[PDB]
């Protein structure tokens, strides 16, 4: 069926936060003008990943009911979703927001930034599988909100309070898949199936760190 | 620290 006026208010409020968030021009111009080397390619990724942490906190702050949660759970939800939310945002940027040369130049930069092949190949297989879904900005905004408000995270004291905030967002997303994709009735299960693929990046990222920026060090280690 | 600042501002 169709979204209720209550769900429309909830979607508009999420989009108000998500749509304002953009990659700065100084970083975008750096992808095309900076020198190509393993050290410089790694530096651009640090600047990008740092910017995402400020973007994540700003989006999470506006999520209805997040500010009413226990302070320790607020930190655990941010730390637990930092990696997943970044790759989901990376998938959106790598499959959409690119003029003519940025797409291929950034791929070359990621591949030649000193990150091992065992971590590189799953990234691009995830970007390609997500790109086949042909998701809209609404679906990206909701999936990010669902990734952040995950009650299954480690060291969460009040998991039920997280479940209460997540459930309205899964319901809006379920209704969106039925409306914009009625010919593919299994589209919703496919979106959630890509989340188990997103979760495998957590162990890959931890391994990559054992082999920055004050903000990145706090959210990671 | 930096997370709490960004969270509470
Ligand atoms: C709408 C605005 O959104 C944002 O603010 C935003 C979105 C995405 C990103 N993405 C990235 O920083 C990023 C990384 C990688 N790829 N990749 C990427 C960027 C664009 C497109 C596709 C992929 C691999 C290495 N990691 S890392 O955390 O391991 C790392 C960190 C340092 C050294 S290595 C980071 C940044 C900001």
């Amino acid at each position: 069926m169709e979204l209720t006026p209550d769900q429309q208010t909830l979607l508009h409020f999420i989009m108000d936060s998500y749509n304002k968030q953009r990659m700065p021009q100084e970083i975008t111009n750096k992808i095309l003008k900076e020198a190509f080397s393993a050290e410089e390619n790694f530096l651009i990724l640090t600047e990008m990943a740092t910017n995402h942490v400020q973007v994540l906190v700003e989006f999470t702050k506006k999520l209805p009911g997040f500010q009413t949660l226990d302070h320790e759970d607020q930190i655990a939800l941010l730390k637990g979703s930092a990696v997943e939310a970044m790759f989901l945002r990376s998938a959106e940027i790598f499959n959409k927001k690119l003029p003519s040369g940025h797409s291929d130049l950034l791929e070359a930069r990621i591949r030649n930034s000193g990150i091992s092949d065992e971590y590189i190949t799953p990234m691009f297989s995830f970007y390609k599988s997500i790109g086949e879904l042909k998701m809209t900005q609404e679906e990206y905004a909701l999936l990010t909100a669902i990734v952040i408000l995950s009650p299954d995270r480690q060291y969460i004291k009040d998991r039920e309070a997280v479940e209460k905030l997540q459930e309205p967002l899964l319901d809006v997303l379920q209704k969106l898949c039925k409306i914009h994709q009625p010919e593919n009735p299994q589209h919703f299960a496919c979106l959630l199936g890509r989340l188990t693929e997103l979760r495998t990046f957590n162990h890959h990222h931890a391994e990559m760190l054992m082999s920055f920026t004050p903000l990145l060090c706090e959210i990671w280690d | 620290q930096l997370l709490r600042y960004l969270l509470d501002k």
